[PDB]
RNA sequence: UUUCUGUCUCGAACCU
């Protein structure tokens, strides 16, 4: 029950929530710091090589 | 201000409303690991073979404290301790990763057993933000 | 054993595509395009593999098939071109 | 996570501050109140994972 | 025979026997005709934590072992008559790094800072005013010695 | 001005391998004062 | 031109 049904995981964050009527319904605001730590592994293609090289 | 949130005036915040001081203290002891073997509060050095941390170490002075007045952050080391190993290794306590500020005070004394005991106190201003609760 | 497999006729499952099949196919095409698979559609500067996948599914130009597992282990074999992606 | 809609995929908007911001109308299915509540953000690590979260 | 085995504290068994006999001999020296009926007492090393005693009735061992520490008088048991020959058989057992700096073309200008890391062409400094780390080009920072005073540009 | 006493409020300027007691009084709390480095803050 | 630390275990208090 503590390590198989439910367990731990990286690539995640927890923090306080505040209301925001100037945000779309399916949108969610992320702190700049939390965005800086969290990452998505994106693979290099011709279709994003320029932006990925800029990010690197 | 919805769901019993609140809208707080920024001008009031930064003119004095609900600011506060955060004091946090850390401890270290010169624990007797091995008869006639004691740690010495000093600055660790890369030249001898120690397992020092990746945080900065220049904040320390020769004495082994951080020369109060200096400030710290992240993983800066607050007390510089080296444990002999049988050349030596690091056992310095780093500052908390999530907390940072200016060292207000440092204490050096002897405990009951005579091992040197050090108590370093760090001050920060903490201002209301959105996530702060009231 | 192939006897469990159903031929192209006598299939009883829905031709209308299920949301889970849609999601898996968009994801699978998304891996394929993100890792340099050929793209079956003319690209108007699109750069997000998920968007390219949605475009291919819109044109029914996705070379993928589904074994639709009957719970006894048999399966119905349904091609993406013929799967009516109405929703 | 008492019920099904208490775990929903949102679109990131990087927003400079220390708190998750979320549209107000999504507080009902979450049973959220911004009264010190905290919430949990899980970042997918694959194109399958993103496709599932966006489409399902 | 009548032979009862009593639990005791492991490892001190000989001390228990020696104390028991010295008590018995002192009791005999003080007592006259009517002596305590303890035929003998002994121990066993490899069956450690246990004593064996012979006596006719349990009250004798109770009135012997009162006040004796490290013996569990409450925990005693009969040794079977068939078991005795086998129990008694003989054969058993970068210069800019870590320097005070002042920023010069940014919003944080005139502010002390400490250089924490340099990724090349851009130095990260923790601000000596704010609890925030900032990246700024290292050429446009005037560096200061350990104490304040003269401000030296990037020429060291 | 390496260290100051807690009650005597007196400098000690001591070194390593020395006792951590105040010389003037019996007390051995032994604080120490600000560094000689310049320290700067704003009003924010 | 020398880098992937690091912990458990019994509780206590508090937040949603
Ligand atoms: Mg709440
Ligand atoms: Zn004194």
């Amino acid at each position: 029950r503590g390590n198989l049904m439910g367990k731990r995981v990286d690539f995640s964050a927890r923090t306080v929530i505040s209301g925001d009527p100037n945000l779309e319904l399916d949108q969610v605001g992320v702190p700049k710091s939390i965005a800086k730590t969290l990452t998505y592994p994106e693979v290099v293609t011709p279709y994003n090589i320029d932006r990925l090289t800029q990010l690197v | 201000n919805q769901e019993d949130s609140m809208i707080m005036n920024q001008s009031s915040i930064d003119r004095g409303l609900f600011r506060s001081l955060f004091f946090r203290s850390y401890m270290d002891q010169e624990k007797k690991y091995g008869m006639s073997i004691t740690e010495t509060f000093e600055k660790p050095q890369r030249t001898n073979t120690l397992r020092m941390k990746h945080g900065t170490y220049d904040k320390l002075d020769d004495d082994g404290l951080i020369a109060p007045g200096v400030r710290v952050s992240g993983e800066d080391v607050i007390i510089g301790k080296t444990t002999p190993i049988s050349s030596k290794r690091d056992a310095s306590t780093p500052l908390r990763s999530t907390e940072n500020g200016i060292v207000d005070q440092v204490l050096v004394t002897t405990n009951q057993d005579g091992l040197k005991f050090v108590k370093v106190r760090v001050r920060t201003t903490k201002i209301p933000q959105i996530g702060d609760k009231f | 054993l192939k006897e469990k497999a159903i031929p192209k006729d006598q299939r009883a499952t829905t031709p209308y595509m299920t949301k889970y099949e849609r999601a898996r196919i968009l994801g699978t095409r998304a891996l394929q395009i993100s890792m340099n698979a050929p793209v079956f559609v003319d690209l108007e500067g699109e750069t997000d593999p998920l968007r390219i996948a949605m475009k291919e599914l819109a044109e029914k130009k996705i070379p993928l098939v589904i074994r639709r597992y009957l719970p006894d282990g048999s399966f119905e074999d349904w091609s993406v071109e013929e799967l009516i992606v109405d929703l | 996570s008492l019920h099904k809609m208490s775990m929903m995929a949102h679109r990131v908007k990087v927003i400079p501050y220390s708190t998750f911001r979320l549209n107000l109308s999504v507080t009902s299915p979450y049973n959220a109140d911004f009264d010190g509540d905290e919430m949990n953000l899980h970042v997918p690590q694959s194109e399958e994972t993103r496709a599932e979260l966006s489409q399902l | 025979a009548t032979i009862w085995g009593v639990r005791c504290r492991p490892g001190k068994e000989k001390e228990l026997i020696r104390k028991l006999l010295k008590k018995k001999f002192n009791l005999d020296r003080a007592m006259g005709k009517k002596k305590l009926k303890i035929l003998s007492i002994f121990q066993r090393d490899n069956y450690t934590g246990r004593i064996y005693i012979e006596a006719p009735k349990q009250s004798v061992i109770e009135k012997f072992c009162n006040g004796v520490p490290d013996i569990y008088i409450s925990q005693k048991l009969l040794i079977p008559v068939q078991e005795l020959p086998l129990l008694l058989k003989p054969n058993l057992e970068e210069v800019a790094l870590g320097k005070t700096v002042r920023i010069r073309s940014a919003g944080y200008k005139g502010q002390l800072g400490i250089v924490k890391d340099v990724n090349g062409d851009k130095a990260t400094v923790e601000l000596h005013s704010k609890n925030k780390h900032i990246t700024i080009d290292k050429h446009k920072l005037t560096y200061y010695n350990r104490e304040g005073g003269e401000g030296i540009t990037y020429d060291e | 001005l390496k260290y100051i006493c807690a009650e005597c409020s007196s400098k000690l300027s001591l070194s390593r391998t020395d006792a951590v007691r105040c010389k003037d009084c019996g007390h051995r709390i032994l604080l120490k004062a600000r560094t000689k480095r310049l320290v700067q803050f704003e009003a924010r």
